[PDB]
Order: C-alpha cells, then sequence, then structure tokens
C-alpha cells in the first residue's frame, strides 16, 4: 500500500571548537524553508530549500521557535510507533556528513533531559508493551544489527571473522541474510548496549576530512511480534512489524579526499548506493501522492529495488503499507559550506517541492512605500469629500 | 617576442593541432624535420618567428606546443608520422585507459598522475619565453578527456599564471548529429569551468562546417581533415597580427578589450569569408566588399545559429593581403545601413579593424583556392543563447530519469554537482537575455527641468 | 597499453575460440607455428592486446581453455592452430558435468576453479594495464554455463574495476538440443545479470537464418556460425588494435550503451554479408552498410527489434570513409524510424570509425543494439521453466548435487524482474493516469 515519506532537516548549534573560533552562521530557517548564503560570494543571492520540517535547534536557551527534542520525537517517532503497533513496517534513515550532528539526533546525550529519537522510541515501545499485557496478550521483541560495505553484508554483533554473508530471497518473506544473528531483548538498556557493541565493530577509516568517518551503511532492525489469545486458542501470531533504524554514510567528493585505492572504492560505492536510495525514495513518494489523490492503480509502476543490496534488503520496509522519514543534520559553520549545501541537495530529493524565494521588505523602502500609500489614501479621502 | 603556447587536449585537439602545425610550418618555410633551408640559402633572417617556434643552436626549430591525451593511439600516430622529428619527444600521453566519455573519469580519477607532468612541461616552455602573451587551448565538448582534463588544466593554470590571457577553441555539440549518447552531460559539466577560468571561448559546430564544405567548396563527402584545415586557417588569421607586418596590427589583448563587454559574455562566433573552390575562384572578383558581406551571411556561420534572431554586441574584422583601409571603411559603412543586421544601442561604434599584409597560404592537397584577399570576422552576439538552449533541453530529458548517472558517481562525483552546473548555465543564459534588451525608453525615464 | 584476457569454457566456447584465434591471427599476420609473416607495419604495433611475446620472436595468445571433459581439448590440439596455444593453459578434468548445471557450479567445477584461477591470475599479473576479460560459453549446457558463471563471480570478486564481456549462446525456440535447457538458461541468467558489464546475445536460429537467407549456404555447419560470431568479436575490439578518425574503447561502448546497471544484454550484427555470385551486383557504400545493419533479418539473437524500442545502438565502422555520410545516415535512421527509438534519450546512436578494414574487404561495420525486444527471449525461457518446475520434471538430478528448491525460485524471480524494466521502456508513451 502507500508509503508516503517525510523530510526533516535539523541544524546543530555550534561546538566548542567553533565557539572558540570567530566562525559565522550561514543557515537561516523560517517556516518550512531553509536558506544558506555563500561566505565567499555574499553578493549574488542565497540558496533556498523547502522540506516537510525544518528544525532550528541553533539557540539552546531560546524560548521562541526552538526545535525541542520532544517536538521532533512527537513529529516522527510517536507516529511511526503507532503505525508499527497497527501491524505495518516503518523506517528511519539518518543522513549527514562529519560534524553535522547525526549522532545527537539519532541517539542524543545520556543526561536524559534532551534525548535523541532512538531511546525515546525504545522506551515508548517497552512502556506500551508492559502497559497492555493483559491475560490474553503477549509480545516479543528481537534485534539485529548489520552493515553493508562495498556491496557486501557483514554482521556487527557476531564476533566471527568479518566475512561476507549471502543474501537470499525467501518466496513469501522476501529478501533476507543467511546466518544473521537475531537476539531477543527485554529493555532499552539491552538495545543500547548491543548498539554500543556493534558500533565498536563498524568499519571506520581516517580521511582528509576526519580521523573517524563511517565507510559502511548500518541497519538496526527491531522485529516486533504480537500474539493475542482470543477466547479459544488464537495465540497464532496476529501481526509482525519491523522498525528499521538505518545509518547512512555521507556522500563525498574526490576533491575532499584524493586518496587512492580503498578510499576511492568506498566513496564510489557509497555514492552509488545513495543515488539508488534517492531514486527509489523519489519513485515511492510520487506514486504514493498520485494514488492517495488519483486512487487509480497505474499498474504497479516498477520501483528499482534490485540496483543495490541496501534497497534490496529494505524492500519490505520501504514499499508496501509503510511509513518513512529521513532526518538530515546541517552543521552551522561558514567553513563547511561545501558540506551543508550538498546535504540540502540530497534532502531536496524525496518529493522535491517548490521553495519560493525569501524576498522581504527593505526598511527604508518599506517605510517610504507605506507612507506614500497612506498619503495617497488620505488625499483621495479628502478630495472625495470636497475637502481638498 | 610575442610568444604563444598552444595546448592540444584529446583526439579533436590533437588532430586540429596536426592541421595547425602543418599550416604554420608551411607559412614560415620550415620543413617537416625542423630545418629551414631559407635562412641557409639567404644567410639569415627573422623567418624563425618566435610566436610558435623556438630556435636551437644547430638551426632546428622546435614548436611551442603541448599535446595531451589518455589514449596512446592518437599521438602514436604522430610519433611515427611525417612530423615525427619536429616535436620534442615528450608528448604527455598516459599509458592507461581513456576517460570513456566521462567527465568524472577525466577530472577526478585518471586526470591525476598526468596533470603534474603536463604543468611541469608547461612551466619549462613558459620559462624559455620572453613576453609571453597567452595560451591557446584546443579541446572538444562532449568528450571525457577534452572536457574533464581541460577543466582541471584550466583551473591549475588560472591558479599558477593568473594574468596571462587564455583563449579557447572548442567544438560545441551539434543540434542534430552526434557521436555519443552522453554529450550533454559533459558539455553542461564543463561549461561551469569554461565560464570562470577562460578569457574568450570560440565555438565551432561540425554541422555548420559540413554545410559550408558542401555548398562552397563543392565537397560531397568531407572528412575531419577539411574541418581541421578550416579551423587552422581561422587560428592563423587570428594570430597573424603578431607574426607579420601590417597597416593596423591587433594583438591578443585588443581582442579581449574590444570583443568582451562584461566578464561573463566572452563567447564570440567566428567566420571566414573567402571559402571557395579553385574552379569557382574564377568568375568572381573577391573584393573587400564581397568578403565583408559574406562574413555576415547567416549561411556562412560556423555555429548553427541565426544572427538575425539576436543582436550584435561587438565585431572584429581581421583582413589579410592586398587590402587598403578605404575599402574596409566603405564596407563597414555599407553594412551599418542594412536593417537585417542590428546592433545593441549601447555600442554605437561596433567595429574593430585590423589589416595584415601577408596573404593566406595554400596547403598542397587542400581544397581552398589561392586568393589575394581574406577576412576573418569575430562577432560577439546574443544568438549564441539559442545554441545553448537546445542542449539544456537535451540535458533535462536525460536527468529527469537519472540515465547514465551511475557511471559518473562511480568515478568520484555526487549527484548535486549536475544540478549546480545546470543552474549556472541558466544564469549565463539569463545574462544574455538581459544585455540584448534595449535601454529603457529615455534611460533616465524622462526629464526636462526649468531652463 | 590496453590488454584483454580471453577465457573459453565448454564445447561451444572452445570451438568459437579456436575459430576466433584463426580470424585474429590472419589480421595480425601470425603463422600457425607462431611466427610473424605479415606485410603492413601496423599489424605489430598493438599485438600485445591479445598476444604475449616468446623468445624466438614468437607470439602466444592469452587464451585460457577450460572443460570438464578432455576430448574437446584434443580436437583443439589436433587442428590448424592447435600448436599456437600454451600447453599450461589447457586446464581440464574428467567426468564432465553431463549437462547438469549443479555439477558445473557446485560439485565438479569447484575442484577445478582453483587451477583455472591460478592460470588466470598468472596471465593477468604479467599484463601492463589490464582492460578486461572475455568469456565464450553456452547457457544451455553443463560445464559451460556453470563453470563460466562461477569463474565470472570469482573474477569480479578479485578484479572489480575491470570490464567483463561475455559472448553467450542461449537456447532457441525450435532448435533445441537438450531437454533441460530451461533450467540451465535460467540459473545462468540469474548469475550473468548481476556480475557482468556487457553480455552479447547469440542463438543458433538467427545464425542459421543468416546462413540460409543472406549467405545462401545450402548445407551450413557449425564452422560458419562460429565464423560469423568470430567476425563480430573481432569487430567489437577493433579500436584497441588499430588507429582511426574516432576511436571507441570497450569502456566507451559500456558507458554509452547501458543506461542502467542491469540492462546490458545486446543484439550483435555484422555487415556486409553477400552470397558469392551476388557480390558483383551490390555497390559497397556507407548507405548500404547502414541499410544492412538495421535490417531485422541480420540480427544474431532472433529478437525482432520492431516489437520493441532501441534504448541504444552502437556502430563501429572499419575503412576509409567520410564522417559526413556516417553522421547523416545515423541521423536519418533515427528520424525515419522514430517509433522504434526511445524518446527520453535525445540521440541514441554511438558511432566509431577505424581506418584499416578487414583483409579482403574495403569497408565493414559492426552493430551492437540494446533494445527492449530482448525481453521476449527471457520470457520464452521463463515459460518453459515454469512448465517444468510446476511438476519437478528433472529436479532430483539437481537437488542430488547439494542444491535446494529455493534457488530456482530466486532465479525465476530475478529473470521476471529483469523482464519488467524492458516491458516498461517498451511502450510508446505514458500520459493517462
Ligand atoms: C573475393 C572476395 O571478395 O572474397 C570475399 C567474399 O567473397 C565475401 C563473400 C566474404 C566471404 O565470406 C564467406 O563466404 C563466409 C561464409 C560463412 C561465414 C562467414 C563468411 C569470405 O569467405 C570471407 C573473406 O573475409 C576475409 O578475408 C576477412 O579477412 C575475414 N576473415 C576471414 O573470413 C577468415 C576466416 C578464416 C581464416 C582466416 C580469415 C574477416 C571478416 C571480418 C572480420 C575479420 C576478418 C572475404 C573478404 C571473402 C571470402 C574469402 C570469400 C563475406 O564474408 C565476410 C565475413 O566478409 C560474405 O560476406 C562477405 C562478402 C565478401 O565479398
Ligand atoms: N572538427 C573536428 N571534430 C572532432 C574531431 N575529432 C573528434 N571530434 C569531435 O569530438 C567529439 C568527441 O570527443 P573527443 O574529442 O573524441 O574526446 P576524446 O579526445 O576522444 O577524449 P576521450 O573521450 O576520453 O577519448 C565528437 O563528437 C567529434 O565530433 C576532429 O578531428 N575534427
Ligand atoms: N539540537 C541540538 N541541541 C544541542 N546539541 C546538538 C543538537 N543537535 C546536535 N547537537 C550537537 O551535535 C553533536 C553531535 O554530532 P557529532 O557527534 O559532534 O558529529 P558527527 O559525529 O560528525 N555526526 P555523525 O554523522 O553522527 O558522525 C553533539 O555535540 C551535540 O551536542
Ligand atoms: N555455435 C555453436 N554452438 C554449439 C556448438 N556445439 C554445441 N552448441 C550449442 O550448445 C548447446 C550444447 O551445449 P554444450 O556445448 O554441450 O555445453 P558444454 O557441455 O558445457 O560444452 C546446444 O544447444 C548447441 O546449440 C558449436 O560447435 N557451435
Ligand atoms: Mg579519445
Amino acid at each position: 500500500a502507500g508509503a508516503s515519506v517525510k523530510v526533516a532537516v535539523r541544524v546543530r548549534p555550534f561546538n566548542s571548537r567553533e565557539m572558540s573560533r570567530d566562525s559565522k552562521c550561514i543557515i537561516q530557517m523560517s517556516g518550512s524553508t531553509t536558506t544558506i548564503v555563500n561566505p565567499k560570494q555574499p553578493k549574488e543571492t542565497p540558496k533556498s530549500f523547502s522540506f516537510d520540517y525544518s528544525y532550528w535547534s541553533h539557540t539552546s536557551p531560546e524560548d521562541i521557535n526552538y526545535a525541542s527534542q520532544k517536538q521532533v520525537y512527537r513529529d516522527i517517532g510517536e507516529e511511526m510507533l503507532q503505525h508499527a503497533f497497527e501491524g505495518y513496517n516503518v523506517c528511519i534513515f539518518a543522513y549527514g556528513q562529519t560534524g553535522a550532528g547525526k549522532s545527537y539526533t539519532m541517539m542524543g546525550k545520556q543526561e536524559k533531559d534532551q534525548q535523541g529519537i532512538i531511546p525515546q522510541l525504545c522506551e515508548d515501545l517497552f512502556s506500551r508493551i508492559n502497559d497492555t499485557t493483559n491475560d490474553n496478550m503477549s509480545y516479543s521483541v528481537e534485534v539485529s544489527y548489520m552493515e553493508i560495505y562495498c556491496e557486501r553484508v557483514r554482521d556487527l554483533l557476531n564476533p566471527k571473522n568479518k566475512g561476507n554473508l549471502r543474501v537470499r530471497e525467501h518466496p513469501l518473506l522476501g529478501p533476507y541474510v543467511e546466518d544473521l544473528s537475531k537476539l531477543a531483548v527485554t529493555s532499552y538498556n539491552d538495545i543500547q548496549d548491543l548498539m554500543d557493541s556493534g558500533n565498536k565493530a563498524r568499519t571506520v577509516a581516517a580521511t582528509n576530512m576526519n580521523e573517524t568517518s563511517s565507510r559502511s551503511h548500518a541497519v538496526f532492525n527491531i522485529i516486533f511480534t504480537q500474539k493475542r489469545h482470543d477466547a479459544e486458542t488464537n495465540i497464532t501470531t496476529e501481526k509482525v512489524s519491523k522498525i528499521s533504524l538505518v545509518d547512512l554514510a555521507g556522500s563525498e567528493r574526490a576533491d575532499s579526499t584524493g586518496a587512492k585505492g580503498t578510499r576511492l572504492k568506498e566513496g564510489a560505492n557509497i555514492n552509488k548506493s545513495l543515488t539508488t536510495l534517492g531514486k527509489v525514495i523519489s519513485a515511492l513518494a510520487e506514486m504514493d501522492s498520485g494514488p492517495n489523490k488519483n486512487k487509480k492503480k497505474k499498474k504497479t509502476d516498477f520501483i528499482p529495488y534490485r540496483d543495490s543490496v541496501l534497497t534490496w534488503l529494505l524492500r519490505e520496509n520501504l514499499g508496501g503499507n509503510s511509513r518513512t522519514a529521513m532526518v538530515a543534520a546541517l552543521s552551522p559553520a561558514d567553513i563547511n559550506y561545501d558540506e551543508t549545501l550538498s546535504t540540502l541537495r540530497y534532502a531536496d530529493r524525496a518529493k522535491q517541492i517548490r521553495c519560493n524565494a525569501v524576498i522581504n521588505e527593505d526598511p527604508n523602502n518599506k517605510l517610504i512605500r507605506e507612507l506614500k500609500d497612506e498619503v495617497t489614501r488620505l488625499r483621495d479621502l479628502l478630495y472625495a469629500q470636497g475637502l481638498g | 617576442m610575442r610568444e604563444c603556447i598552444s595546448i592540444h587536449v584529446g583526439q579533436a585537439g590533437v588532430q586540429i593541432g596536426n592541421a595547425c602545425w602543418e599550416l604554420y610550418c608551411l607559412e614560415h618555410g620550415i620543413q617537416p624535420d625542423g630545418q629551414m633551408p631559407s635562412d641557409k640559402t639567404i644567410g639569415g633572417g627573422d623567418d624563425s618567428f618566435n610566436t610558435f617556434f623556438s630556435e636551437t643552436g644547430a638551426g632546428k626549430h622546435v614548436p611551442r606546443a603541448v599535446f595531451v591525451d589518455l589514449e596512446p593511439t592518437v599521438i602514436d600516430e604522430v610519433r611515427t608520422g611525417t612530423y615525427r622529428q619536429l616535436f620534442h619527444p615528450e608528448q604527455l600521453i598516459t599509458g592507461k585507459e581513456d576517460a570513456a566519455n566521462n567527465y568524472a573519469r577525466g577530472h577526478y580519477t585518471i586526470g591525476k598522475e598526468i596533470i603534474d607532468l603536463v604543468l611541469d612541461r608547461i612551466r619549462k616552455l613558459a620559462d624559455q619565453c620572453t613576453g609571453l602573451q597567452g595560451f591557446l587551448v584546443f579541446h572538444s565538448f562532449g568528450g571525457g578527456t577534452g572536457s574533464g582534463f581541460t577543466s582541471l588544466l584550466m583551473e591549475r593554470l588560472s591558479v599558477d599564471y593568473g594574468k596571462k590571457s587564455k583563449l579557447e577553441f572548442s567544438i560545441y555539440p551539434a543540434p542534430q548529429v552526434s557521436t555519443a549518447v552522453v554529450e550533454p552531460y559533459n558539455s553542461i559539466l564543463t561549461t561551469h569551468t569554461t565560464l570562470e577560468h577562460s578569457d574568450c571561448a570560440f565555438m565551432v559546430d561540425n554541422e555548420a562546417i559540413y554545410d559550408i564544405c558542401r555548398r562552397n567548396l563543392d565537397i560531397e563527402r568531407p572528412t575531419y581533415t577539411n574541418l581541421n584545415r578550416l579551423i587552422s586557417q581561422i587560428v592563423s588569421s587570428i594570430t597573424a597580427s603578431l607574426r607579420f607586418d601590417g597597416a593596423l596590427n591587433v594583438d591578443l589583448t585588443e581582442f579581449q578589450t574590444n570583443l568582451v563587454p562584461y566578464p561573463r559574455i566572452h563567447f564570440p562566433l567566428a567566420t571566414y569569408a573567402p571559402v571557395i573552390s579553385a574552379e569557382k575562384a574564377y568568375h568572381e572578383q573577391l573584393s573587400v566588399a564581397e568578403i565583408t558581406n559574406a562574413c555576415f551571411e547567416p549561411a556562412n556561420q560556423m555555429v548553427k545559429c541565426d544572427p538575425r534572431h539576436g543582436k550584435y554586441m561587438a565585431c572584429c574584422l581581421l583582413y589579410r593581403g592586398d587590402v587598403v583601409p578605404k575599402d574596409v571603411n566603405a564596407a563597414i559603412a555599407t553594412i551599418k545601413t542594412k536593417r537585417s543586421i542590428q546592433f545593441v544601442d549601447w555600442c554605437p561604434t561596433g567595429f574593430k579593424v585590423g589589416i595584415n599584409y601577408q596573404p593566406p597560404t595554400v596547403v598542397p592537397g587542400g581544397d581552398l583556392a589561392k586568393v589575394q584577399r581574406a577576412v576573418c570576422m569575430l562577432s560577439n552576439t546574443t544568438a549564441i543563447a539559442e545554441a545553448w538552449a537546445r542542449l539544456d533541453h537535451k540535458f533535462d530529458l536525460m536527468y529527469a530519469k537519472r540515465a547514465f548517472v551511475h557511471w559518473y558517481v562511480g568515478e568520484g562525483m555526487e549527484e548535486g554537482e549536475f544540478s549546480e552546473a545546470r543552474e549556472d548555465m541558466a544564469a549565463l543564459e539569463k545574462d544574455y537575455e538581459e544585455v540584448g534588451v534595449d535601454s529603457v525608453e529615455g534611460e533616465g525615464e524622462e526629464e526636462g527641468e526649468e531652463y | 597499453m590496453r590488454e584483454i584476457v580471453h577465457i573459453q569454457a565448454g564445447q561451444c566456447g572452445n570451438q568459437i575460440g579456436a575459430k576466433f584465434w584463426e580470424v585474429i591471427s590472419d589480421e595480425h599476420g601470425i603463422d600457425p607455428t607462431g611466427s610473424y609473416h605479415g606485410d603492413s607495419d601496423l599489424q605489430l604495433e598493438r599485438i600485445n592486446v591479445y598476444y604475449n611475446e616468446a623468445t624466438g620472436n614468437k607470439y602466444v595468445p592469452r587464451a585460457i581453455l577450460v572443460d570438464l571433459e578432455p576430448g574437446t581439448m584434443d580436437s583443439v590440439r589436433s587442428g590448424p592452430f592447435g600448436q599456437i596455444f600454451r600447453p599450461d593453459n589447457f586446464v581440464f578434468g574428467q567426468s564432465g558435468a553431463g549437462n547438469n548445471w549443479a555439477k558445473g557450479h557446485y560439485t565438479e567445477g569447484a575442484e577445478l576453479v582453483d587451477s583455472v584461477l591460478d592460470v588466470v591470475r598468472k596471465e593477468s599479473e604479467s599484463c601492463d594495464c589490464l582492460q578486461g576479460f572475455q568469456l565464450t560459453h553456452s547457457l544451455g549446457g553443463g560445464t559451460g554455463s556453470g563453470m563460466g558463471t562461477l569463474l565470472i563471480s570469482k573474477i569480479r570478486e578479485e578484479y572489480p574495476d575491470r570490464i567483463m564481456n561475455t559472448f553467450s549462446v542461449m537456447p532457441s525456440p525450435k532448435v533445441s538440443d537438450t531437454v533441460v535447457e530451461p533450467y540451465n538458461a535460467t540459473l545462468s541468467v540469474h548469475q550473468l545479470v548481476e556480475n557482468t558489464d556487457e553480455t552479447y546475445c547469440i542463438d543458433n536460429e538467427a545464425l542459421y537464418d543468416i546462413c540460409f537467407r543472406t549467405l545462401k549456404l545450402t548445407t551450413p555447419t557449425y564452422g560458419d556460425l562460429n565464423h560469423l560470431v568470430s567476425a563480430t568479436m573481432s569487430g567489437v575490439t577493433t579500436c584497441l588494435r588499430f588507429p582511426g578518425q574516432l576511436n571507441a574503447d570497450l569502456r566507451k561502448l559500456a558507458v554509452n550503451m547501458v543506461p542502467f546497471p542491469r540492462l546490458h544484454f545486446f543484439m550483435p550484427g555484422f555487415a556486409p554479408l553477400t552470397s558469392r555470385g551476388s557480390q558483383q551486383y551490390r555497390a559497397l557504400t556507407v548507405p548500404e552498410l547502414t541499410q544492412q545493419m538495421f535490417d531485422s533479418k541480420n540480427m544474431m539473437a532472433a529478437c525482432d527489434p520492431r516489437h520493441g524500442r532501441y534504448l541504444t545502438v552502437a556502430a563501429i565502422f572499419r575503412g576509409r570513409m567520410s564522417m559526413k555520410e556516417v553522421d547523416e545516415q545515423m541521423l536519418n535512421v533515427q528520424n525515419k524510424n522514430s517509433s522504434y527509438f526511445v524518446e527520453w534519450i535525445p540521440n541514441n546512436v554511438k558511432t566509431a570509425v577505424c581506418d584499416i578494414p578487414p583483409r579482403g574487404l574495403k569497408m565493414s561495420a559492426t552493430f551492437i543494439g540494446n533494445s527492449t525486444a530482448i525481453q521476449e527471449l527471457f520470457k520464452r525461457i521463463s515459460e518453459q521453466f515454469t512448465a517444468m518446475f510446476r511438476r519437478k520434471a528433472f529436479l532430483h538430478w539437481y537437488t542430488g548435487e547439494g542444491m535446494d528448491e529455493m534457488e530456482f525460485t530466486e532465479a525465476e524471480s530475478n529473470m521476471n524482474d529483469l523482464v519488467s524494466e524492458y516491458q516498461q521502456y517498451q511502450d510508446a508513451t505514458a500520459d493517462e493516469q
């Protein structure tokens, strides 16, 4: 069925190094629109983009138009959990380059006053499950964590040698990975501990940009099984749902990292996978909107799932009756301009919509025009009544 | 010492260079092996003109040219051909594969490890020079090497040398005929570099040259040799002003000063008037008025665009041979009275004129007749926008579905770059539409204070 | 220096390879003993594309011959050019696959793949700059399909950034020589679609049609079919070995032809083709070659292009000819037959020109089409496949070699997906909602 996507773009208020320097902001947000200005070419114009959600987390102690963490969670996570508990699949992609702030939005700090998406998701999941454990109901939750590196799948939790797992297609259950360990969990603490254990196993390498840059996509999948004993023997599994928490490696230019050999191969494969994911997401949203409004069934079109392993494994979550939302982090310095604009260009995908320019009033010209109009109106009123 | 350094990139560049260097060797009396018997027979002279050739102690003349390519084939054809002993053995040809009609392959992946050698040899050639005037870069839009590697080379040259002029001769893709399915991507990608880093770009179209060959020279089945020879004649006409004496000499800086109103409008068209066969050279006078009129005929343009759909912003006429100023003045006056040729109101003067005494030479085995007079016209106009707009449409028709894109991303690009280039192109097109507009009626709206 | 490694597996692959090494060793003047006795100086300029040099001014090809049955190897050694090959490259075993894909892939071929990869690695490490690989094999067979797909997978694992061509002879509707052709073809296409940059589609019925109707041979044999195949394989790579006005490497063909990664199945063709006595009645010009190239009766894949739309086409001309004629002819072919060319590609005709033609001709041309009509081929196999899989006609011969029934389902689903994209680009508009 329909799988309408959402696009949210966040900003990350300055860090200690950027506070120490005299760097300036370049990103401004208003309504559903974001705008960025080239520091090296301040004379031409700003570039403007528009999304479903623009989150201005730049001023932490701000009271007006501050993108609070609970606001983001209410926007995406609560809706996706509610969709999951109805018996459907949901997915969350995390996109962004180094220094953007992806990890904060995905995980957040451990002070628990400003949490990220994932701990809130897990806590609400377990709270709901423990809430509705009546005599007839039973719930099971298990977790898997894998990575995709150069179009090869690897297991992050299993301590075996990092060999390439084989991808199969069960006729009814769709694509899957052989020998991928599936572990049951009983609280969000176990989920986060397993996340730490697997994150220690990621393939991270040093580039010309940062000493620790992700080189491989990662997927944390939560399988949620519901079993209800209606009056007889109906414990037979009513529904099984999937929560996908996917961490994308960011795109890159060979100019930024001119290293040859492994780095070029990794960059090329990452860019190919990201382009295919953009294409499949855009194709999925269009037919969506189309039907939702045209209710027609223009055959089933053809969504290119097979042009990459990443989209192939996520076929069940991306398509069908599902929900989707990609969150993008945009650093705030004037030095990372070449980063930030590119991120917006990737966020412009998934139902690229008209942005409109951000023209506003010039104070002097505004006052002159308004005063001239007022003079004209008052003069017309005087002349109409014979008082001029 | 009005010295120029020529750079030839890609197959089209190397072949045009073969034609150009044949013409230069024949103009100056240089043999294919580098010796000049004219000085030996006479006893000495200035015939070793330093614009193109550098003289060693032994009397050999080595050209000031740099050939670059990623295929060994095109330049191995030169290393074992007629002119094998003319060029310096160092020819800068990467013993690897080619850019494969891929901008990314020639700019990011394989353009490295050959760029350093190229700039080192260019530095060596520039150190030998006194009073270097500029660079002449020959390449082709739509190719992998000729687009990407030319982009990288131009960027590095603009970083290093800075103030020296960099003129560019390039083969724009034609409207209808093409030799590759991915021409528009490469052309739209390299426009973003040729706009910023060049000083004046001359564009030529193969459909136009085929039409000229069919109609004028009566050649039913031309090959690339004829087109390269015509382009060689044009470049020789451009550069003649700093090799031979004349009544009015026009250097390479006067070019840019007179033909480029604003920095982003440096895309003039080029035409050559007395393109005629030997048989039809008779039954014709070939006076100054005839050739000047023929320069303005739309059929003779070398890019498939109609000047009648735009406005002329600048013209530069370079005459060769038995030409005198009064006929040039009469021809310009006659052209100024025609209503089909429109000039922008903000350029009352319009014309630059240069005259050179040396008549054009005939290449044995060629197809152009021997003539006493010739003119090369260069016209900065607004019709060129049409030639871009078509290409833009083609680009859109492929980028809506992201066809052929994964080849580019696999070689070190990202998707957004494409969009960026396209946006730049629109801006450039918009600029043309803003400069051809007539000045607002009584530009200071209106006026008329007391007395 | 661009250099390509040649691999040939199975009976069909070995026969086509032997004929190919005679056509390429008669254009580059090579004595069957291995010495050079040519005339032109350009024959030796690029000899290293296919040949290694041996001490006595001899030349040995890079061919690697594979087979699970020794007999075919003997037929190659006891032949006109048997002594040209290196003895160490005759990698083979015994107890052939017996037209079982499972034996070729899992049981028997797994034992010999290590030796074949050793030879391939030795041959590739000596190359100055490896351009890619070629493989000649048959999909409807045993050792051919299975061993070829296994070797392709291993090589792509080891050499990811190199071209992998493939000249495959697939099953045909009426001329069928094995009863289990559908299973082998399906499981081979499941592997080729993932791990290959270019695949060329050949089938014996199209070649027989060419022999009967164009060449007018009364009693064609396999030699003539291999002759036509060898002609097209030589035509594809002409620009690596000779100069020209406008070159076209293999990578240029790959870039210009395939729009998306999974659509790399091509229809090859050759021109001119005349029947002896008719030779004096036909003038050889570029229009004649263009007319014969695009004729549906000349294709080598038995897929009518008029039932679909050309995503792309490539034309490699050989001979001294005018570029204006080539450009105008390709433009005219595009403009007149506007219904048979896709609309979202502005110009879908690659053109390349090489100066030196074949030995006994003045001009020649090779045609590589990429069209949606190829879907029909796969669809046919799929039909036969299901017609045998619903009842498990011969399935125990495959599951007895360590296979499972799910793999057949994966292969069938992958072929059906592949047919989808083609069927899609095949229509001639999409307006209604
Ligand atoms: C008197 C004359 O014109 O001889 C021609 C000839 O008559 C024709 C009929 C040839 C002849 O081809 C055939 O009769 C034939 C039969 C079965 C299968 C394939 C071909 C010819 O055999 C083919 C042969 O081709 C060559 O010589 C090329 O070098 C060719 N090499 C081989 O065929 C070859 C085969 C085995 C051993 C050594 C060389 C070649 C073609 C393409 C690419 C590379 C090489 C040529 C010109 C001719 C004959 C001899 C009659 C034709 O074939 C080709 C491929 O050119 C048939 O269509 C052309 C038209 C030619 O006119
Ligand atoms: N006028 C003219 N145009 C040419 C000539 N040779 C090639 N071209 C044009 O160049 C375009 C193709 O780009 P190329 O110059 O071949 O690019 P390249 O130098 O081969 O670089 P690679 O693609 O990496 O091999 C074609 O569309 C031709 O029309 C020539 O000799 N004269
Ligand atoms: N809304 C916010 N409020 C406060 N701090 C924030 C906010 N969003 C992001 N941050 C900061 O962003 C940082 C998280 O990104 P950080 O880990 O520094 O970069 P990164 O590791 O390059 N991002 P990633 O892609 O996950 O690797 C932390 O310092 C957070 O404090
Ligand atoms: N062109 C050609 N095709 C052949 C030849 N021999 C067999 N074939 C085809 O290949 C199929 C048989 O496959 P086979 O060669 O036995 O595969 P192998 O057992 O792996 O070598 C048949 O359907 C034939 O159409 C040949 O000599 N030439
Ligand atoms: Mg080339």
